[PDB]
Order: structure tokens, then C-alpha cells, then sequence
């Protein structure tokens, strides 16, 4: 979390928080429920967001769901986006915690790898994550939209 | 380590399950004890010095422990002693920040009982040690933050014990 | 500052920076505003506070200006208040860069053995801090004096 | 290093000062930009390798420069030449972050010239290579924040040259 | 470690002997058989990442094993495996060469079964790993090498059961 | 080569060459004649060897030449072919070596790395260079096909 | 062997082995056959070997058999010649192996520092052994005697 | 490093040049005169020490450079002297075995010349300590090796002078 | 000791006594008798060196003894002259043992965080230190008087 | 570690004793043989070497031992079982100049017995190879010294069986 | 280093000499007064933090030196200033007891000057320092050692200027 | 020296001398006029020494100076006699500074490296080393031929 990070800092010094650490907790935990109603927004609409993402990701890359593509297939295809819902899960574990540690942790050390066996290739999954940040924005307000964004973004990074 | 945020996380990613409305109301009720949290660890960490030199005052020197024969007998186990007292009053600091006590397991008791066995070290006075500190930090800061400081100093105390 | 603590651990790491790193420079940057009216206010009031410290201070511990004391004389107190018109700038400057690099540097990493050397009791110059905090924030808005309490109690915690 | 407001404040210390006028409208100037260069940075990072597939292409590759005899022939040394590019994006947004150049200076600058002269590395190449990043990065982070963006690439630039 | 050839040498050795008729028809059992474990470990080397994304499809993937719950959940864990997996695939390579499974003892099994117990990794799903590579690898490699490069498969799979 | 890897590892530990290392010095130098005709061959037929391997690449994976392949047109074709060129060449300098130093430092490390740079599917190399050895090998003698053979399913190994 | 050599230096480097590796211990095992004549014609006369060698090292060298000689006496001469047919046969082992890992551990790592305790002088014990080699050299065929040559000279080498 | 096939490999891969028949000469000159340099090493290996003590008896000791004022007075430099032979005779053996030069500066000369001007040492009456190692050296090969292994010890001494 | 000081650094350097080593060990049991003689007179007069070195120390620094002081009041002032009580008879054990070794593990190591915590002010007990060589050096001959002024000084130079 | 005088300090220490006629007449005790140990320590060390050979010759060597089959088989082991002898003969030199036998439990015997068993190390000979060497010793030392320096070979062979 | 005993053995050693009666008089005149260096060491080192003290406050402190724009402003630089100053106090007791100034030149001077010139230490300040604890130092000295200690202080600040 | 030696351990901890290191530089110096005395009848009769020291080796052990003895001869055994020479200055040196920092570095550090090149026998010299000590001992008083002892065993000792 921000917390973690925070205290990992201060430990790994040996020493007591920081008055900067400490006011990024404070202005953290003062988000806490506009944060929590971001994750709940976006888990509320999960099934939409996964299908249209979909759509999007299929019609910018159609090479993936073609004979020699890595989700080509009913099945295949199935796969795919259910590693989409994997990833916008995530997203909403990051937007509540206010860092990456749980995302990356869970979805991104060791993704390259992971990905390289399977032959899937990597930059269009980048892709179906920006088409999720397309679909997941247009359910959020300005202010929360941005706050989400960081967080699809980061991911669209790590897969780099 | 954890905290109270990260827990919940965790406790869902292993059930695969975005976040529901139990999870929810678990954040919501660490979140609104947040600003507290912090308040008390400013106060803990601006007065460390003066809260190991009353908890010692009251429940270790002046007796038979800072005597020969007595294992914070000599300036070198003295020094150890405090220093040992400063990383417990510390990392209560980190546990209740983050509202979790996984990081007092983790860094600090894994391993301690028998470490302080093997030494020789005395477990009972060194948990007066712990608990004598609470009741300092208890008092400078304040209704607001007294009962949530004081479960992390309870948790240190029964881990050894 | 907020942004050289961000930026060092974000190169230390050989990595952008994180969702996390970049909210926290957000949060930062909004409140400046408000961060240089704290700053200007006890800017503002320099003398009066570094005075009525010095008078709070010689009450709570009479010992430091009597015949054995460090700042015992109409000099050694003269430049004992020097000391502390020294701490409230570091002050102004680590409430207005939101962490305490600059503070640490000025005046934070050698002081106990600058002050050993010169043999001034570290507590009571402690004290004379506290009793800054006190002046200070008795000039400021509740919100605003928490904001800069941090920074003082963090200065205490230092020379510990 | 140093940013906009350790830039100030150091430049205060020196003369003892407590911030004035003069030096509370400097840190506006930089606080009053720093949304922006938030949003900047988060599109150039999560378009990094992009930036620089692109740059390349526009400004190193189908050339001499590739072929044998070239120094980004071998793709030991062409990846060693993108290695380089991506520590140009990265400190780049740091200094636009940061809004101040030392970083650049403290580095990525001090004795690069040099080496690149002992190893062969070819500067006039490098520079186009850093002028064609800033061309596609001031279209992706839009009116915003072009300029700001834009001047930390012409630093490293000149910095070479 | 030792080979086929030093079993022998420290075999006799120990006993001071000269090598006699018995060990020279040993290591003529192995050089006669030394061309054939050479071609078969260029088959398995170059098609090393495939034989693991096979033996993976067959024996690990598409199951509650990478499912929240499972043991190779997470990119972290599924990465983790999948270079165990090249391990032993790479060590094999090792004692097949080498004509003796002493390797396989000294740098993969030895403690490798409560390390696995400690982590909470299922050893019974991990010897279906293995298993189901020898099946990829026999293929490849054909009759010549089939039943050579099969037993230390076999060896290292009956070393954690 | 022989020599250099031989070397390297007798400097290394502070030492005259082995046994060991002085006997496989002179089965290679033996092997010289007899690895300079196998790159004499393929030098002389490596316009041949690269076509065909071009043509045997595109049947196999016809999607790196369509729409969305990183092969797609006729430029993209020509350096596509190109670099089995350069990888052919690199196999000759093997051979005659009797080691992949040479071949290392040339083409395959940093090879990921540039590769994904410029979107190149890695695994489709690495079957242009299968194609490249089918070609190669109905080319030379049984036992110079193998001898070539090493060297070729090296490189198909260390893009991997 | 030079199989465990080839390995060992595969595993360091966490990698599968080289062409040039997997070049050597092909040409390697087709000595196989070869190199175990060569230790069996050696094997066949080690007590004539032996004996020869020990002539023509006490009239090279008759100070060592001589009142202030670590070898005089009958006892102390039977030990001397022990110690002769002891290298012969880390020579057959070495040969056999292709490389001298066996013959070091077993007998040059720890033997200056067990011929000084014994205080037995080392360079007359490089000259038993390049006694056996002539005698040894002389039962063999060019070729044969050759490659038997270089692991007498290795042991020449390690005492010194 | 280089050796002689490197050597020529290199040449042609910065003109990416495919082997021709001039490059294709010049290998199959250095492979038949390879049997010959590794009995020339083997011959040099295995006499080293007595190469070292005939030849510093030569140009070395019973002299002004082993008394008092010397530079090889003391057996800490006495010891160190003939330690930097070995090296020179061990290196002059690895160019000769590669038909290269290179790892002579690249491992033995570069900055060696400096080295010896600041610790004083005599650069004259080291190049003598090399031609006379080189004198026992071209006695103990034989006629097939004889020039062959003398030019690295010509190449070792004019680079000192 | 000056045993243990020698031995300790004659195995970690994996090695016999140097005759230094040898020479200082000589010379230090000589003096044996002389050093328990020393030893003797102050452990015979403890209790008047404490009271005089007290008396000495508060007409010297009168401000410990006063309002504000570590030492203020009759068991402030109790513990304290039992503080000089423990330092002399460290100086006892460093005298009969030739150095620091147990003098340092005993009452330096850690001195200076004992007595911050306890804010006991350090350079006023090195006062009371040279105030203890003053009576001390009083009853024992010029000679002796100078052996032990030596470790009266350590103490005072190791509370700095 | 200690020798006689700390043994007492330490003694007196933990009770906070200032030395008493008790103590101050062990210290003589031990100050008044103290001119006798130096000099066994100078015989001893300068006869190092003369000591272990005449030990290993009295109680190791040929035998089973040194023969194939045996722990001082191999150059290696023969070279590693003298350089225990030369630690035993030298950390003794150390217990008997200190005058206690605490460094040999401390830096030699701790684990010792175990770490045999586990190596396969023959114990009851290596305490012939002990009790070889205090005969040796004995005899160089001569009447002042003799029983001295026996004990601290004598408690090195106790403390292995 | 040397000492005043090491110099004259080094001395006749290059020239191959035994010890001569010039020699001798040279090492009496160190012996006879070597009783005087200790018990000057003795001061020094005791009053160690009260000589840097009024030294600073004589010659540094009080000052634009202390002031912001000095070299020895912040509660850093005037830490590292007296730290150097205990460097050179401490340095200059040891070349007073060796009776040789060489380890002030091979662990103090050498580099130093251009050292402060590449941070701006000023260097005459620093002078005045060392002259100020020459002062101190000659006073509780007495006129035993006075001589003998400050001519160390004065190679110190010959060497600097 | 005994200087050296205890500076260099000061330095090396950073600190100032301790009792102990003070206490044996004051014994040391005592002794000056001594050790002066005993290089100095030393020095007076190297010539005797040093003849019958090389008398006594050659009874002791015949074999040097015989056919394959590494000082058979002449102008073999005139170098032999001079390093003999040598060997007594250095103890003269050594006695003078009190350790063995001046002997060590001139004639044991690199000495076995030197004689084996020589082919000299290291334990014969040690011999010739042990026979000028009954020379030198017998022109010195028992207890300054006892200190002047240990530096001959040293020596005795080094080359082992
Ligand atoms: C007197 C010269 C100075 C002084 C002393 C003073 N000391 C204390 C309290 C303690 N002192 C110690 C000291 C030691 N413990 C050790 O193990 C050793 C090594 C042998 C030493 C030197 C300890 C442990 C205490 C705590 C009490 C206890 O024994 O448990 C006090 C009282 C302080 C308080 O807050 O209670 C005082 C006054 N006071 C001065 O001002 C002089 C400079
Ligand atoms: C054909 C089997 C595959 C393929 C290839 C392809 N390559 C490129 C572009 C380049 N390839 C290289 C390769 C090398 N440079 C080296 O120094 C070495 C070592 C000898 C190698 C192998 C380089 C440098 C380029 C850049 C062009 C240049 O030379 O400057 C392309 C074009 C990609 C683009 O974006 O322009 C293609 C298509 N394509 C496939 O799909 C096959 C898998």
C-alpha cells in the first residue's frame, strides 16, 4: 500500500516515519472512500468492461483471433479475456491500496516469462488494458476517471 | 508484511474475488481511524527517548537486573537492553500504522524466545520492559489513539511470553 | 523534496515512477499554495516567536543560563537564540519541500557532534523546539498548525 | 540533486534567508505547473518503448549505422544503443518532474562526451536520436506540457554537442 | 559429481587398483553409446522451451493449479515453476551426458523435497511436470537415445516421491 | 574459438594449459580442413540457402507475411531475408571457429532485446534458421551435415 | 573427465552446452577405444616401468639414495618406487578420462606441502616420473605414446 | 582476446563479408602449424621452473640487481621478479598456442612500461630476463617450434622498450 | 590481558607469537608483583578515593548537585559516587591485566547511550575520574603512581 | 576467550568484587610460572614443523591409514590432516601460554567431534596423533616446562573422544 | 611507515651495512627520549576533545567561517571539520611518538591539498587549526615534550600551505 | 618496531594507544641501551660467527657440500656463507627495533619462493641459522643472549 511502502522505507533505515511519509498517509487515507467507490464502480460494471474491451481489442489487433494468433478460437478467445477480468481485478486492488505492490506481486514479476512460454504476445495484451481504461473511464467522473488511469496505465508500462 | 489494506487484498486475490461490500466495510473502518494513527505516531516517535527512560526507570534499573550478576549488568548490555527496548517501541509504531500486526511476527518475534534463551536474556522482565512503555505511550496521546497503540505493545508482550 | 525522495528511489530502482509516487506529487503540488502561507506567516512573525521560545525555554530549564550552563551570559544567550531563529527557517524550508532533506543536511546529520563538542545539552536545545511549536502554532489555523507541527516534532525526534 | 524547490531553498540557505517575495513566487511558478507534469510523465512512461521504436526509426536504424562497420552493427551494440535511449527518456522525465536539469548534469552528462569519444560512439547520431524522442513525445503528452517536456531533451542535447 | 568414467577410476582408486579387464569393458559400454547422448542433447537444448510448454499443456495448466488457490497462481509462481522446469530439464540433459545421476543428487534433489514441503509446493503435480516432459523428450530425440535420456527423468521423479 | 575458450580458462585460474585442453587443440586443428570446406560450401551456395529457407519460413508461418506480421510487404520481406543472410554467415564463422564466441558477441546477445524493439516474433527467426539447416544440410556430407548441424540448432537455441 | 569439465562449466554458467563442447566429447569417446589400449599395454608392464625408472632415476639423481638422502636405504628406497607406481597409476586414470580432475585431487593438490613434511625433494620426484615416460614412451606406437606423453608431462608440471 | 582465426573473423564480419579464399588461406596457415604449438606449450609447461632459474642465472643474479641498492635485493623482490617471469613466460606461451599477440597488451603490456618507471624498475634488465628465457625456450622446442615461439618473447621485449 | 591482546592477533594472522609478542609477555609477568601491589593499596583505601573524589567533583562541577543536575539530592548523589566506585575497580582488573579488555567490555562499551538515556552528563564523570587519579596517585610511589595514572586516563579518554 | 587473569577478573566481576588475597594469590600463580611459558612457546613454535613430522611418524603414517581405503589417503587429505596437526600444536602453544584451556573449546573443539564423524575423520587416531606430539613437545621443552604445556594436549584429546 | 628506528635500519640496509657506531648514537638519541614521548601521548589522548574544542574556538568559530557561505556552515560541514580535526591531532601524537613525520605524509598529506581544493575547504583556516592545537597541546605538555610534540603540528602545516 | 606494531594497530581502530600499547613502548625503550649493546658485540664478531656457524652446518649436514648438494664448491659454498651473513644482520636489526616488521619484509616474505627457484634446501639453512646462534650466545651475558635467542628462532622459525 502507501502504508507499506511507507514503513519498508522507514524500517529498511531504521528510523521513525517521516514528516513526508506521514502526510502522504494522511492525505491517503483521506481518499479512502472516494478510492473505495472508484473499485466499487468499476467492479460493478466488470462483465461490461471485460466484453467491450474485447471487442476493442479484437477489431485494433484482429491478428490475434486468426489462424497462426495466439487467442485464436472460441476457447482461446475465452482465455483471453478471462485474463482481461485477471487484470482489471488487480487494477482495483491497486486503486484501494494507493501503490502497486499487491498488483505486481500478483500479475506483472514474472508476466514476461509466463507469457513467452505460452507464445502470447505481450504488446496486444497492453492493448486490451488500454481498451479497458477506454470502457472502465467512461463510467467514472473527470476527477475519478484520472485517479484510475494511473493504475491502467502502470500495468500497459510493466508489460514493457 | 501486511497491513490492514493489503490483508483483505490478499485474503481475495487467493479466492479470486473482486472486492464485495464485506471487504468494503472492512477498508471504511480502518480508513476512518487513519488520521489518528498518525497523530500518535508523531507523538511516539518525537518522544522515544524520554518513553524508554521512564518504562526503564519504572520496570528495569534500580534493581537487581542493573546489578552484578544481572544481565543489564556493564554499559555493553545496558546499551544492548535500551537498543532492544527502541526497536520494540519502533515497530509498535510501524503495527499500528499499518493496522496489522504481521510485520511484529515477521521482524521482530520470529525466533526472539529462543534467541533470548540462548543468551540468557530475562523474559518476563523484558516483557514488564513492553509493558511499562505502554502505559507511557498511553498516556501522551490521548483518548483518540490510547486502545489501538496499546493491542500492538499486547501483541509484542504475549509473543513472548 | 517530495519529489527528489520520489525521483531518487524511483532511479535507485532503474524504473519510472509508480501510480503511488506520481498521486503523492499530485497531492503535494495542490496544497502549495497553502504550504507558502504557512511558511510566509511564521516568516512573518520570525522574531516574536525565536523571543517568546527563549523566555519559555530560560523558565522550563533555568539550569542552561546559571553559572554552569552552556548558555549562561548575555552572549551565550544571544547566539542560543540565534540557534533557534536557525531551527524555524529550516522549518519554513521543510514545510514548503514537504519532506526534510533540506533540514537534514542544514542541520540535522553532525549536530550532536557539533553540540558535543561545544558541549550544549541536546535536550534543551530539544526544548527550545517545542517551545517554537508552541509560539508558532498559537499564529496559525488548526489545519495549519497541525501541517507544520510535523516539522517540528520532527526536529526534536532528530536530536534524540 | 536538486528540484524547482530545493533549487530555492539552497539558494536561500547560502545566504541565510528566510524565503522572501521573491523566492514565494518562484515555488508557485513550479507548483502551479505540477498537475501537468504528472500527467506528462505517466504517458511517456507507459509509452517508452514506443517513443523509442519510433525515434529509432525515424532517426538510427535503415543506415549505415546498422550495417557492418556501423556502431549500432551487432545486436550486442544495437541493444546497448536502445539501452542508452531509454536512460535518456527516463532522466529526461525525471528533470521535467523535477523541473530542474542538475539531475541530468549529476547523472547522465558528467564524462559521457568522453566515453563516447574512447568507445567510438558516434554524437551527432546519439543527439538525433534524443531530438526524434522529444518530437513524438510532444505529440503524445499534447499543448499541456510540450514545451516542458521539450526542454530537458534539448538539454541533454546541447550536453553532448 | 561424477560420470560413467570417474565412477570407475574413484571406484578403483579406493582400492588402489590398476584398471582391470571388468572396468575397461565398463567404459567401453559407455564410450560405444557417447556419439548418441551428444545428438540427443542437441535436440533437447534447441527445443528446450518447447518441451516445457508442452509438458506444462499436458500435466500442469488449464487445472486449479493456476487457478486463485493453486500453487502457480500469480505470474510470480507460474514464472517460478516453469524455471524449475528448465531445470531439471537442463540437468537431465547433465546426467544423460554424463552417463550417472550423481549430479541429479548433488545440485537438484538433495533437500529439494522439504524445500517443496516448506513452500507448499505439490510434489505429486511436479513429478507429472517431469513425467510429461521425458514423454515430449522421447519423441524428439528417437530410438537411438529414447531409453537413456527416459531413466534420469525417472531418477529425478522417484527422488522427491 | 577452441584456442580462445582454452585460454581464457588457463589465465583465469593462473595456469598452463591441461592435458585435456592441449588434446582438444589438436583434434580441432585437425578438424581445420575439413570445417574450412563445409564454410567453403555454404559460402558458395548462401543465395540459394537464404530463398529457400525464405520460401520453406513463409509456407510454416504465413502470418509474419500478412496484414498485422512484422514481415508484411516487400521491404519488410527483403530485410527479413537479410537477416537470414546475416545469421548463415555467422554460422560459417562457427564452424571454422569450433566455437559460438564469434557468433555470441555478434548475434545473439542483445538479440531479445533488439527484437522485441522492433516487434519481431523471436520463435519465427528461430524456425527461419530450422530452414536455413534443412537447406544447408542436403548440401554436405553425412558427417559435415552434422558437424554444421551444432552450430545451426545453437543459434535455434539461443532464441529462445 | 572431459565430461565433467564440459558439464561444470555449463552448469556455472546456468546454460546447456556449447557446439564446441558437445565437438569435444564426441571426438573424445571416439578415442575411447584408443585411450583404453594405451592404459592397458601401461597396466600390462607397470612392475618393469617402475623398476626401469628406478634405475635410471638413482643414477641421475644417486644423492637421494645416499647417507643424507630422503630415499636411503632399502625401506626407504621400496617406499620411493611405491610412490612411482602410485603416479603411473593416475596416469592410466588420466588418460582415460581425457583430463587430470582425477589425477590432481588424488595426487598433486596437498603434495608439496605432504613432500615437505616428509621433507622429500620434489624436483627429483618430476625426474621418477619422466623416467617412467621414457619407459613407458618406448612400449607404445608414435601416436599412442604421444598422447600418453602429455599426462606424464602434466605431472612433471604440477610438481613445481 | 584474439588468435588467428578471430583475428580473421573479425576482419570480415566489419565488412560483413562472407569467408573468401584469401581469409580461407590464412586459416589453413594457422591450422598446420597447430600440432606443433601444443607440443611447443607442453615442452614449456612442464620445464617453466627450470626456464626461469637458467635464465635469471643468465641475466639476472651474481650482480649488482641481487645486492643491497638493487632492485632485486630482498626475497620479497627477488620473489616478485621471478613471479613476473612466470607470467611473461606463461603468456608468451598462451600467444604463441592462439598465433595472436593480442593478450600480450591487452593482459601484459598496457601500462606496464608507467608501472615499472614508478615502482623503479629496470625495464633493460627485465628485456634481458625475457631474451634469455626465450635463448632456453628456443633450445627445449626444437626446430619445428623454434621461431614460432620466440616472436612473443620479440613481441614481449619491444614492448617494454 | 596483554595475553589475550597477543594471542588474539596471532591467530587471527595464523601464526606463533612474534618475539615482540614473546618480549612484552616477559616484561609484563615481570612486573606481576609490582601491578598486585598497586592493585592492593587502592582496593584497600576504595572507600576514602570515592568520598574525596566526590567531595573534589562537587566543589569542581556544583552544578550536578543543583536544581536541575543528574546528581541532585542524597540518592542522586548515593548512585553516583557508586558509579566512581564501579570505575575504580575497573581500573583495578586494567592494571592487574596489562590493558583495556575487560575495563572496555565492562563500563565503556556502551557508556555513552547508558548515560544519555539516563541524561547523566558524561564529561562531569570523566571529572570524577581525574578527581579519583588525584587521591588515588597519593598513596602509591612515583613509579606505581605513573602505572596506574594510566588507565585513570583511559577511562577519562574513553568518556570522550 | 580468557587466560588465567581475566578468568579471575571475570570471576570477580559478575559478584562486582574488588581483588582479594584469594585472588591476588591465583594471579600470582599464575605471574610467577609465567617467564617458563614464553620460553616453551619459543622451542615449540620454532620447532613446529620437526614436531609434526616426528608425530605423524610415531602414530599415522605407514599404515592402513595412508594406504588406499584410508582418511589420509590422496595428497589432498594427507595435506589436510597435517594442517589440523600444525592447529593442534599451535592453539595449544596459545592455552598453555595463556594458562586456560578456554580457546580450545572455544576456536577448536566446538563441533569438532562431529564434524569428524560427518567427514568420516577417524577420531581415535587423530588423538594419537595428539598425544604424539605433547611426547615430542616434552621432550624439547624440558622439566620447567614439560607438564605445562602436556595439559593443553591432554584436554584437546578429551574433549574429541 | 617508519619510525625513528626503521629509518636508520632501512637506511643501512639499502647500503647493505651492519649497525655502526654513527647508527648507534642516532638510536640512543630516539631511547633517551622515549620515556618523554609516552607520557605526552598520554595527555593528548585524554584531553583529545578539549583540545580540538579551544582550538576551534581560538582559530575557527565566532566567525564568517560558522556563518551561511562559510565552509563550515551546517551542523554537517562543522562535524566533518572537527572530525578532520581529530584526525590531525591524533596523527600528529602518533608521528610524536614514532619520531618520524613519514605516516604523516603517507596517510595524512598526500592529496589533501588538492582534496580541499576540489571541495573549497578552506585551506589557510585549516592552518590556523593546527597551529591553535599546536598552542594547546605545548601547554599541557610541559616543557618535557613541548618541543617534541609541535613540530608535528608544524609539518602538518607546512605541508598543507 | 614495537612502534610501528602498535601505531599501525591504533590507526587501524582509529583510536589513540591503549594502556597496554603505551606500557610496552615504556619497557621497550628502557631496554634501548641493552639491545644497542647486544647488536653491537654481535656486530663486532660477525666474521667469527658467521665461519663457525658455516664449520658447524657442514658437520651437521655433509650433503650440501657434496656433488648434487646445492652449495657444493668453492664459490657455492662462499655465496652460501654470505647469506649466512646476511641472515645475522637482519637479527641484529630485528633485536634493535623489538619485532620483526624490518627482518620479516627483507629476508622471509618470499624467501621459500626464492630458494626453491635456487633449488636451495630451506630446512638446511635453518640449521645454519640454529648453528650461529650457539656462536652468537656464547659472546653474550645469559640474559642478553636469552633476547637475542628469540630472534634466532624466529628466523629458525620462518623458514618452516
Ligand atoms: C556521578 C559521577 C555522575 C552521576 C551518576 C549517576 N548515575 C546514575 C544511575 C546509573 N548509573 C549506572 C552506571 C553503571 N552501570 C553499569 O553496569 C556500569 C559498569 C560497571 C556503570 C558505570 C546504572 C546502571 C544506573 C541506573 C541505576 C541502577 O543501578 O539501576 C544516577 C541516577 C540517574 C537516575 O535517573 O536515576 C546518577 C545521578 N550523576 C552525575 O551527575 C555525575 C556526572
Ligand atoms: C525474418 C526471419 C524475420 C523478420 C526480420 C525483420 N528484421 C527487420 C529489421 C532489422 N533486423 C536487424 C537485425 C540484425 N542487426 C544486426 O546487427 C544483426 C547481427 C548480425 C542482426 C540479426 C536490424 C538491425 C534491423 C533494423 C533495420 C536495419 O538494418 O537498420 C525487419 C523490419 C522491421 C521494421 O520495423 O522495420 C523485419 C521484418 N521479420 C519477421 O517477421 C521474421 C520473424
Amino acid at each position: 500500500s502507501v502504508l507499506t511502502k511507507a514503513i519498508v522505507n522507514a524500517d529498511a533505515e531504521a528510523r521513525y516515519l517521516s514528516p513526508g511519509e506521514l502526510d502522504r498517509i494522511k492525505s491517503f487515507v483521506a481518499s479512502g472512500e472516494r478510492r473505495l467507490r472508484i473499485a466499487q464502480t468499476l467492479t460493478e460494471a466488470r462483465e461490461r468492461i471485460v466484453k467491450q474491451a474485447g471487442d476493442q481489442l479484437f477489431q485494433i489487433r484482429p491478428d490475434v483471433v486468426s489462424p497462426g494468433g495466439n487467442a485464436y478460437g472460441e476457447k482461446m478467445t475465452a482465455l483471453c479475456l478471462r485474463d482481461l477480468d485477471y487484470y482489471l481485478r488487480l487494477v482495483t486492488y491497486g486503486i484501494v491500496a494507493g501503490d502497486v505492490t499487491p498488483i505486481e506481486e500478483i500479475g506483472i514479476i514474472g508476466v514476461k516469462e509466463m507469457y513467452n512460454s505460452l507464445q502470447t504476445p505481450i504488446p496486444a495484451v497492453a492493448e486490451g488494458v488500454r481498451a479497458m481504461k477506454n470502457v472502465a473511464t467512461s463510467l467514472l467522473s473527470g476527477d475519478d476517471a484520472a485517479e484510475a488511469g494511473f493504475y491502467f496505465d502502470y500495468l500497459v508500462g510493466a508489460m514493457q | 508484511m501486511q497491513d490492514a489494506i493489503t490483508a483483505v487484498i490478499n485474503n481475495y486475490d487467493v479466492q479470486g474475488k473482486y472486492l464485495d461490500g464485506a471487504a468494503l466495510d472492512k477498508l471504511k473502518a480502518y480508513f476512518t481511524t487513519g488520521a489518528v494513527r498518525v497523530r500518535a505516531a508523531a507523538v511516539i516517535s518525537s518522544n522515544a527517548t524520554t518513553i524508554i527512560k521512564e518504562a526503564a526507570a519504572k520496570a528495569l534499573i534500580y534493581s537487581d537486573l542493573t546489578r552484578p550478576g544481572g544481565n543489564m549488568y556493564t554499559t555493553r548490555r545496558y546499551a544492548a537492553c535500551i537498543r532492544d527496548m527502541d526497536y520494540f517501541l519502533r515497530y509498535a509504531t510501524y503495527a499500528m500504522l499499518a493496522g496489522d500486526p504481521s510485520i511484529l511476527d515477521e521482524r521482530v518475534l520470529n525466533g526472539l524466545k529462543e534467541t533470548y534463551n540462548s543468551l540468557g536474556v530475562p523474559i518476563a522482565a523484558t516483557v514488564g520492559g513492553i509493558q511499562a512503555m505502554k502505559e507511557v505511550v498511553g498516556g501522551l496521546v490521548g483518548p483518540d489513539a490510547a486502545k489501538e497503540a496499546s493491542i500492538y505493545f499486547d501483541y509484542l508482550s504475549s509473543g513472548l511470553s
